[PDB]
């Protein structure tokens, strides 16, 4: 079974977005009004699932092939790759990285999305993988299109891919969104701007990575992820 | 002072979280193996229980697009991190509220008692992380059990909640659903009866 | 008795901390949600107690001697001294200055403080004096230690001494906290940061004062206090 | 414009205020002379009264660690500023909420009427300043008396409060404690029935 | 036995303090007036003791517990931790780190210290450990207080902890003093100022390390140590 | 040019060095194992000798608070680096001047000859590092023996000292203490008869 | 930290100091009242004594242009600050060494014992400040008396001089000059027998 043998650096909740960010209108009614209650780390918080033996399908990381209905999806072929490390710079190997996104036109394969841009019959928009023994992950996909949403009267999300990362414990688990280098929608988005610190916003912007591209084939973007620093316990209960 | 690399900042899981993390709930095809809401197979030791609940916003309206992750000890009070669909028990699961099914469910066993880092027993609990549209960083809470009153009164974590009235928000209500033992645990994100949320 | 013969410069409530400063968690439920109601100064507000006839014990200003249970307290021997003036620079003489603090390890002599750092059998942590005829006050004490508190999961107050100053009226009365020059905890503290303006925060930082030290004995810190400016009434009721 | 020296900024009095300002309450030995809650000797002129109250946060929970300073005219409408433990009457005093019950008390006389700066009589009142953990700058209020309705209706300070409903929050309720004349003045810092707080 | 198999980068004796620094008065008569004589490295200088087989007591690194006479010492509970590396950045594992200090009030437990600040019956002021296999060390202690000394008429040492580090050879062995981030006494001290280069002084200032703190318990400071670079011999005797 | 990480700068060991490094001398309790001044058990191979000396400042006054570390080959010319209180011989030790008399002592064996890096034999020597209040970076020296005159005259390290007169400062004088073979090595930090100090 | 106005920096009094401060010694006309070397008129109580001395530089050569100021208690141990040429005793005086007269003199009484700030008696002493060409800031010293050995051994100021040999530099030597009691006090600014100089 899992053991309590590590502690995780406390989150900076002014680096993350706060709960109440009213320009993102849905946050107004979905933010707690009472303060969070701080509790000490116990085995409940410092452990979590390890997915080394989850069974992955051959194409689970390849969105060009994992919704194949007779053709390739339309849109900008890209590799999205990166490393997961903790705040001490230590790689996070064999960790679960899940991602999902709209198609090249900003349309999601969900019944609730009625945006007029069409679905792509060969694109589903869902990926997963484990990081390797050195902390690296890789997906192949179509660059998602921006899409409009019912916030302000003319609001458009920048192109984005959602990411979920498990890490070593439930204390490290994170959902975030990847944006793309240069996108002029980034500075305008009230969801991006839920993050108060502009330096923190920059951490979510994937960089064009020509070094990792396949010539005559696909481009590549690099998105590195930093989870809470993990340290051994010291001088406790004495 | 010493400044480490900053953590990647959180963002909302958004309205379509289920397409990535709750494929069946999204009404989409599933892969061969999915992480879902059945923590215990029938052969798992312990008291088999159904958990269920609804999630409400600050206007008292149902949240029909939430995504929940849970982490709990087995009936012996051990956390099982080796996730495998072949296991009779997994400590981790996922569930969701959707337009068609506004009440999430989990199929599990009642967790055993786990000590805190100082060696003091915590009352039986399930750790929950809540994600949704409008939620910029996920909300952490705990589900405790109304039939563990003596343990709950002594739990070092519940006792860090300054007001007794707020402790009551974390106590799930025993009932029966289709002739089996169940506990209802509603979450109120904001306002009247606001659920206690933790930082750690 | 007291008479109404002066007016006090209106407070700048953007220089002071605002009531609602949610990173200081207890302020969330203890801040009014309605606006303060402005009222004109009358004799009720422009008068207040004078403490010239309060009886002070010999050691009331000397925390090294006022809780003597067989020895001296452990910790950094310091004089804390300064001048109380109003905003026009006028000294405020014969005014009551009270102070209280934790011991060298950050433990308070209060039944509600269960921090594991020990009490000091020869330290109580409370002082009082009057300013002299030129507006100066003086205490002798131990430098308090920082101490953890149940706000965020790893929050620590900088070393601090609480001050209360009466001044000429109930309109001037103030409670504040003194911090110490260079303390690296100051920029991190959510109570310090309840003050929005960085220049106002600087006003709470006592400076090392070698000129006032007793060689081979104790160091000294200087903390000057500025109360609301007092002026005569003019052109009223005409 | 003309900018004077800035005032020293306020900070919270903190949860341990009572060790500097309410020594009995901290659980600590007192000094020979303390500034406390008995403003009137038995020989003081006027009507001897008990004041008492509880203080509530925005969740309706007792504030158990609050510290209050009061300033009032004597029965003849005179402010006695020469503070002295030997005085028949002190216009100034201090009190604090008990930690178990949360209730503060003051022993005083009913204040006489004093005029505002324009020469208009104010209704009998006690000036109060409230300090506590969570309160970054103290809150000013006034306690008026429910058996002075005629004077209250004409008070130029009460009439600066735009809404009659809010004026009611400053009116203490006559009662009897141990058979003796008392007035209860509860303070609600936030929310329903929020007490009027002043700036001046 | 030991063998000569490495060379150590020559010391920069303008980065170190010089011998004669007259504002530190005792250095005037205890500094050589003749030049040091340079000698080449031999086995005598490039070897030194290793302490892997020295027996350490359970609390040798823990000054909160190693002088226990019925209670805890008074003062600011802190972890002091860091890494010992050489100038090429290589960790120095299994090396002896010794430290000693005054108590919270600046009083030393030494028969020759008659400063009037009291001794703490539960504080001794001495620690030792070995660095681990990755070069890291850790102590737990009380933050020492500044203390006056008989140099100029009003001289005060900043808060400081003495360190001794063995390293791989007698050529690497060092004694130094750790100071604390922000201490306003640092720029004033004639012993600190024995170091001519301000950048070298900065190398002795431990930084507040909130990441390593134990919430509700103790703070932490980080002090990394750099010993002379070690290289293999090359092209010698040919 | 290539600039490596700078070395941590030295500071004086201070007047209270003995509390960290010479606990007996500080007047303090010792730990189970201490690194001190008896390098050789009685069974150690070689000629057992006492070393002793006093340390003088530039005014000719005793340095009463000095701390010395020594490093020497065993009698067979081997450096024993695996420090252990159970060893017959340790190549490393520590000593300190007594505060009354100022005299340090070491119990050891006469070191055997080792070669320099060019393969040339060095005369028998003890490497010494001197620390004290007033000494900002420790002073390195060597103790050689006056009954090794032939070897001393050919030592490639002694011959790096330009002046014969200065070479004499490193030659310890054979004597007898309690009837036992000893060598006295006084150090003069500054001025007349200043001891040679090395850089390497 | 708190930084006050900086003190005006010292400079040497220069080769012609006597024209400003020692007019007779400069061989120049004097004014009606001069501050000079006769602290005691014949009628002053106490033991009348002559003090004399020479001043030497670091090469052992006479300083023939020095200027000295002295401050001492009267025979009762009281400092008399009301300087007046009519007084039988003044606590302050001036003297000099010149080309014609290389040995300064003072005519005074032996000072009584004065306590330090902690109430501990200091041995009888004269405070001296020495100025000259080549001296950038004046040198402070004290003249004590060789016939006060018991008091000197207990003086809290002499005992702050770490070395007993240096304490001897402050002890003036009793003699007789023209049949009257005298003490010789030579000052050596630098080198062999260097006089102790103070900072305060
Ligand atoms: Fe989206
Ligand atoms: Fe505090
Ligand atoms: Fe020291
Ligand atoms: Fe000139």
């Amino acid at each position: 079974p899992a053991q309590d043998n590590s502690r995780f650096v406390i989150r900076d909740r002014n680096w993350h977005p706060k709960a109440l960010t009213p320009d993102y209108k849905t946050s107004i009614a979905r933010s707690p009004r009472q303060a969070l209650v701080s509790i000490p780390q116990s085995i409940s918080e410092t452990t979590g699932p390890n997915f080394s033996h989850l069974g992955f399908g051959a194409h689970d990381h390849d969105l060009l092939l994992n919704f194949n209905n007779g053709g390739l999806p339309i849109g900008e072929r890209i590799i999205v790759a990166g490393r997961v490390v903790d705040q001490y710079g230590k790689p996070v190997p064999n960790t679960l990285v899940e991602m999902w996104q709209a198609n090249a036109g900003g349309r999601y394969r969900h019944k609730n999305d009625r945006y007029l841009a069409p679905l792509d019959p060969n694109f589903g928009g869902v990926g997963r993988c484990l990081t390797d023994s050195d902390g690296y992950y890789s997906f192949r996909t179509i660059k998602p299109g921006p899409h409009p949403w019912r916030n302000g009267p003319n609001d458009w999300r920048p192109a984005h891919i959602y990411f979920g990362i498990s890490g070593p414990s439930i204390a490290t688990k994170l959902i975030t969104q990847l944006y793309f280098e240069g996108d002029p929608l980034i500075p305008m988005c009230p969801i991006v701007k839920s993050i108060a610190n502009p330096e923190a916003v920059q951490q979510l912007i994937a960089k064009l990575d020509m070094n990792n591209a396949n010539p005559m084939d696909c481009l590549a973007y690099r998105f590195d992820i930093v989870l809470r620093g993990q340290r051994k316990t010291h001088f406790e209960n004495c | 002072p010493i400044e480490l690399l900053p953590e990647t900042p959180s963002q909302t899981a958004g309205p379509y979280v289920h397409i990535g993390l709750a494929l069946e709930a999204a009404g989409n095809p599933t892969r061969d193996q999915e992480i879902w809401n059945r923590l215990a197979k029938p052969d798992a030791p312990g008291e088999h229980i159904l958990l269920l609940g609804q999630v409400y916003d600050g206007n008292g309206h149902l949240v029909r697009d939430s995504f929940l992750e849970v982490w709990q000890a087995d009936a012996n009070g051990e956390y099982q991190d080796a996730y495998n669909l072949e296991n009779a028990f997994n400590s981790f699961g996922r569930t969701a509220t959707t337009f068609d099914a506004g009440e999430w469910t989990l199929h599990t066993v009642k967790p055993g008692v786990v000590n805190n880092a100082a060696g003091v027993p915590m009352a039986p609990h399930i750790n929950i992380s809540l994600f949704a549209r409008g939620i910029n960083i996920h909300l952490h809470t705990r589900l405790y059990f109304d039939d563990e009153a003596q343990a709950n009164a002594k739990c070092p974590v519940l006792n860090l909640i300054e007001q007794p009235q707020r402790r009551e928000t974390l106590i799930a209500k025993r009932c029966e659903v289709d002739g089996k033992t169940a506990y209802r645990f509603d979450i109120r994100i904001q306002g009247e009866g606001e659920t206690v949320f933790f930082d750690f």
